[PDB]
């Protein structure tokens, strides 16, 4: 169910981007690496650990 | 045994891969006048040794002559790449093993290519100065000549005589034409003559320190031509302000972008004297080196500018000067690109935002059928978003415009069958009132936007006053400021999109120079270039039905330029804008043609970049963001496709050949472009007319599509789909996959892919028509990704969906059902929100109904 | 009326970014040539001392500006360091241990010696 | 955006939260770091 893990993380960084967290480099670089790996996702389970490990 | 070769005898004049170090011959009176003429001329540091024992030899010749390495630049195939790669590895960029990197040959993956290939610059400017050498023997020992490439290896020394007559001494003159233009544009690729930027003009010497104050060169550029170019007939203008009108321009540019290596890029770019305004010492810019043009010198110039209006503050702020001179020194190690200076002390990043998601239409979607777990029907576009390093991420890929030069007497067909495809047309510089203010609100540039838009302006500066500036255009020259943003729109890809807001003064000078040319452009039907068409109303099906006149066999196919907004090469550019402006000619002088093609070739080609604060050089390209860009590019298009006419009717043996109308079609405009300088209206015409027939085309912004005879490509006339790419390659600096092309060879389907559509064969009425629709995924994925505020009001979002469903609407018709419910949940959609609150009614399915069958007449 | 306060702030600007320069040593080379054609891409590089350079990583920190500097065929002493989040650096700092713990892009305030 | 717990509770009934779960069984080995580590560990 790719669909809605593309989703939910769409929602998970805009939600992010609103918490103004933009005072970093490498995080927001790494934060956006993963959210732009699970909006290109071609395995559920891969986007599920992306999707994880971005969620804290 | 198979090479290339240039050929131009009575009856076939080609330039192809016909098939024919001590090469042996198999003639008496022939290799006698070789002799002779080998004794004559052989005293010159320029000629490879001969041999008379009827062997007419050669030696010390390079496997790979110079033509071969021309032709296999202007022909290149991935598939088919031997020569390019085994030139490059045997004359030391890299070895062999280096042909393992994914995309090794491309502009964009493995810039290392760049490097690879200026490890041969040193190799061309050896054979260059040899040729000079052997012009000057030549005329010091009286002959006339033709020069070509098959007869000069890669080293330099020529050979290959015979085929000339003994004249009397002293009064000798060689055809050079077909030589310096087949190999005018790669000199550029390797960077040929950079070796004189040295002291000694050598690489193992300091650069020559030039002094920090040294502009023109023109006695150095002439230096450059005098020992280069001082064969070439034509009076080279260092500045081509003192070129005639406008076929001279095009031969003398070519030739200024060549030289415009060899000197710092600490000199080019705006002239700055200091004129004392009531004594202030304002350093305004007052001229201008271009690299490609020369050293402008303003005619008029004006000191002691008491008072001050709107003219002449718009034209000295929009120069550089007052902010590279009077500014913050800035450097910026990220990037290639030279950098200049900073208005504010503090560099500035912008990150970009993430679009937002349409939660309703999710749920219509899961709720109704779609959104399962294997639905034909999947998502692939989002709206992305971007990190810190953007804006000049952004930047940094116009690493690819390597600057380059264009064959120019090849060239000298194509702007003028060109003139031809827009013959059709009006044109005229016409006053300010003539022109129709289009798109407003859009932009402008540095100085500019901080104060507002393009709409300010028009409300500013009166007619008279836009007409002064025109005459200034005409007189003067002004550079300018982009600002190259960063866009915010559904993709799906993974890189930023790019806004190049020009300056509010190139618009208000070149609408005013083409706008009766684009209102001309923009009410044609049954064109070639279709901009502004109907978008509805068999629209596309009279499209395809014009496209398709009297074609034979339509193998219908389009295509796409790799980065076409930033590796847009230099001299076709500028033949762009030439053409776009023959259209003056009952009004402008030649003089204010050029200096107005000056103006343009400023603002546009090489200017002023904010990017962040990072004033930065354009090293070329073109400004998507400006308005005679789409039409530009368009003329750029046929331009690409004309020259794919061109090498293909040459890169084809006529001999074997046993049809006759062409054959003496393709010799006689060789005669046209490569023996000739004068325009021949008569081959002009008919080849336009050919074309017409042949190829019909069908050119958007941008954007293209074409029908043409597969009989004739089969044997090959006309643009294939090979040879339209291996010359993308060689003058654009981009690289076009072959996976990334189409070709449908059924005319009873549509065209795979145009303007971003596929279109059918449906029986609306019981009529064979043809409709196009768009991918259902993409307007899925528009649905739920909201780009504007609309949660306010969500009238523009209503709207988005309205044109969503007209685009869907040619679904209901598909064949796949599930396409159709793609349509019927978006009608359900609009049916919801409008009920919130026949023809009128959208929510209805006549509505969308009317505006796509082929004979509606309404709004 | 709008049209008046825009073309106003043109050589507003202009004006400014004079007094901003305005000096002598650009009229010491102003003479130096001849009735004024110089390149504009020389100007900045003489007659300015507030270079900002904006360093990537630790790799060119090394092979390039470092703690005073030539560049431009002058001397160039490092003042205030700030970072890519507009923050304050200290020079003991960078060096291949501490490299991954600092905004990356390193823009420096050098002055003119 | 106060659906996105909507939207994880259905994510939730389907994942386990596989890498949470890792790291609350780090935590439930008594091997309780100092921070939360990277997606330091004592003892
Ligand atoms: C005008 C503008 C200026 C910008 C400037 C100035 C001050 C120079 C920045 O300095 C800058 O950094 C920007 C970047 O964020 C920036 C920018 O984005 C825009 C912009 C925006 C936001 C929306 C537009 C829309 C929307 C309603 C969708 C259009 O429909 C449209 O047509 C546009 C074009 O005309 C259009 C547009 O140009
Ligand atoms: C909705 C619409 C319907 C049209 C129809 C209907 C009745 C099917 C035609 O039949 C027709 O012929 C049209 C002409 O082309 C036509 C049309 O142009 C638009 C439209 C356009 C082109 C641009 C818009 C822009 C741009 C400047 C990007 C906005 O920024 C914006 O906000 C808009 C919304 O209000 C907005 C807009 O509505």
């Amino acid at each position: 169910k790719m669909s809605d893990v593309k989703c939910t993380s769409v929602v998970l960084l805009s939600v992010l981007q609103q918490l103004r967290v933009e005072s970093s480099s490498k995080l927001w670089a790494q934060c956006v690496q993963l959210h732009n790996d699970i909006l290109l996702a071609k395995d559920t389970t891969e986007a599920f650990e992306k999707m994880v490990s971005l969620l804290s | 045994v198979y090479r290339a070769f240039d050929i131009y005898n009575d009856k076939v004049a080609g330039f192809a891969k016909f098939l024919k170090y001590f090469v042996v011959k198999r003639t008496f009176s022939n290799y006698q006048h070789e002799e002779t003429i080998y004794n004559l001329l052989k005293d010159c540091p320029a000629v490879a040794k001969h041999d008379f024992f009827p062997h007419i030899s050669r030696q010390r010749l390079t496997k790979y002559t110079m033509a071969d390495l021309v032709y296999a630049l202007r022909h290149f195939d991935e598939g088919n790449c031997d020569t390019l790669k085994e030139i490059l590895v045997t004359y030391n960029c890299c070895d062999d093993d280096y042909f393992n990197k994914k995309d090794w040959y491309d502009f964009v993956e493995n810039p290392d290519i760049l490097r690879v290939y200026a490890n041969l610059g040193e190799r061309v400017r050896q054979a260059l100065l040899k040729t000079v050498q052997f012009c000057d023997a030549m005329r010091n020992a009286g002959i006339v000549g033709v020069l070509t490439l098959d007869n000069q290896d890669l080293n330099g020394n020529w050979y290959d005589f015979g085929d000339f007559i003994q004249t009397t001494p002293g009064s000798g003159v060689p055809v050079v034409d077909s030589y310096y233009s087949l190999l005018m544009p790669i000199l550029t690729l390797t960077r040929a003559l950079t070796a004189e930027s040295h002291v000694d003009t050598d690489l193992t010497k300091p650069y020559i320190k030039w002094d920090l104050l040294k502009y023109d060169f023109t006695e150095e550029r002439l230096k450059l031509f005098d020992r280069y170019f001082k064969y070439w007939d034509q009076t080279y203008h260092p500045n081509c302000v003192n070129c005639l009108d406008d076929r001279c321009i095009l031969h003398c540019a070519n030739f200024n972008v060549l030289f415009s290596t060899v000197f710092p890029p600490t000199s080019f770019g705006p002239l700055v004297r200091k004129i004392f305004v009531d004594g202030v010492p304002f350093v305004v810019s007052t001229g201008y080196h271009f690299r490609e043009l020369g050293v402008v010198h303003n005619q008029d110039v004006n000191l002691h500018s008491s008072r001050l209006s709107f003219k002449e503050l718009l034209v000295y702020a929009a120069d550089p000067a007052m902010h590279a001179a009077s500014g913050n020194l800035l450097l910026d190690k990220r990037t290639t690109c030279f950098s200049v200076a900073a208005l504010t002390n503090n560099v500035a990043f912008q990150t970009v935002k993430p679009g937002n998601f349409n939660k309703d239409f999710y749920d219509f979607a899961v709720s109704k059928g779609f959104f399962k777990e294997g639905s034909s029907v999947e998502l692939k576009h989002f709206f992305f978003a971007q990190d810190g390093n953007a804006a000049i991420s952004d930047y940094d890929y116009y690493r690819y415009n390597l600057p380059t030069m264009c064959d120019i007497r090849q060239l000298l067909f194509v702007v003028e069958v060109v003139d031809k495809y827009f013959d059709c047309y009006d044109g005229g510089c016409i006053n300010a009132n003539q022109v129709i203010v289009n798109n407003l609100d859009k932009s402008a540039g540095f100085p500019f936007n901080k104060w507002g838009k393009a709409r300010l302006y028009y409300d500013s500066m009166s007619y008279e006053d836009q007409d002064a500036l025109f005459a200034y255009t005409k007189r003067n020259v002004i550079p300018t400021i982009t600002q190259m943003n960063l866009k915010y729109a559904i993709s799906a890809k993974n890189r930023a999109r790019t806004v190049a807001g020009v300056s509010i003064c190139s618009t208000m000078t070149n609408r005013q120079f083409h706008q009766k040319l684009l209102k001309s452009i923009a009410a044609t039907r049954g064109a070639t270039v279709v901009i502004g068409t109907s978008k509805f109303y068999g629209g596309w099906h009279n499209m395809l039905k014009t496209v398709y006149s009297d074609v034979e066999n339509p193998h219908l196919m389009g295509w796409d330029y790799p980065k076409c907004d930033r590796a847009m090469p230099n001299m076709l550019r500028i033949m762009a804008s030439l053409v776009l402006a023959r259209k003056h000619t009952t009004c402008c002088s030649l003089s204010h043609r050029f200096y107005r093609l000056a103006n343009e070739c400023a603002q546009v080609l090489s200017e002023m970049v904010m990017c962040g604060g990072s004033l930065y050089v354009k090293p070329g390209g073109t400004s998507s963001g400006d308005a005679t860009t789409a039409y530009a590019n368009s003329v750029f298009n046929i331009c690409q496709a004309v020259t794919a006419n061109v090498n293909a009717l040459l890169s084809t043996d006529g001999n074997k050949i046993a049809d006759k109308y062409v054959r003496n079609l393709q010799h006689r405009l060789y005669e046209c472009l490569y023996r000739n300088r004068d325009v021949d209206t008569d081959f002009v015409n008919e080849f336009y007319a050919y074309l017409r027939k042949h190829f019909s085309m069908m050119i958007l912004s941008d954007d293209a599509v074409v029908c043409f005879n597969s009989t004739y490509a089969s044997q090959g006339l006309v643009a294939s789909i090979k040879n339209f790419k291996s010359v993308l390659y060689y003058q654009n600096n981009v690289f076009m996959s072959e996976a990334k092309c189409w070709t449908e060879t059924d005319l009873t389907k549509g065209p795979h892919e145009f303007c971003s559509q596929h279109t059918m064969l449906v029986k609306q009425g019981d009529d064979y028509v043809y409709l196009p629709y768009p991918d259902p995924s993409r307007i899925l994925g528009a649905g739920c990704f909201v780009d504007d505020i609309v949660k306010t009001d969500g009238t523009l979002m209503i709207e988005r969906f309205v044109s969503l469903a007209i685009d869907a609407y040619p679904l209901t018709k598909h064949p796949n059902q599930e396409y159709a419910d793609v349509f019927h949940l978006y009608l359900q959609y609009i049916r919801k929100l409008h009920d919130e609150l026949n023809t009128s009614r959208y929510w209805e399915p006549e509505f969308y109904e009317a505006m796509y069958t082929p004979h509606t007449v309404l709004q | 009326d709008k049209r008046a306060k825009v073309t106003s702030a043109m050589q507003t600007m202009l004006f400014t970014m004079l007094r901003k320069l305005d000096n002598d040593a650009l009229n010491n080379i102003i003479n130096n040539a001849r009735d004024g054609c110089v390149p504009l891409n020389i100007i900045p590089l003489t007659t300015a001392a507030k270079l900002m350079v904006v360093i990537p990583d630790y790799n060119t920190y090394k092979n390039t500006c470092d703690g005073t500097f030539t560049y431009a065929s002058a001397l160039w002493e490092i003042q205030q360091v700030v970072d890519a989040d507009s923050k304050i650096v200290q020079l003991s700092e960078i060096s291949m241990d501490n490299s991954p713990n600092l905004a990356w892009p390193l823009i420096v305030t050098a002055l003119r010696a």
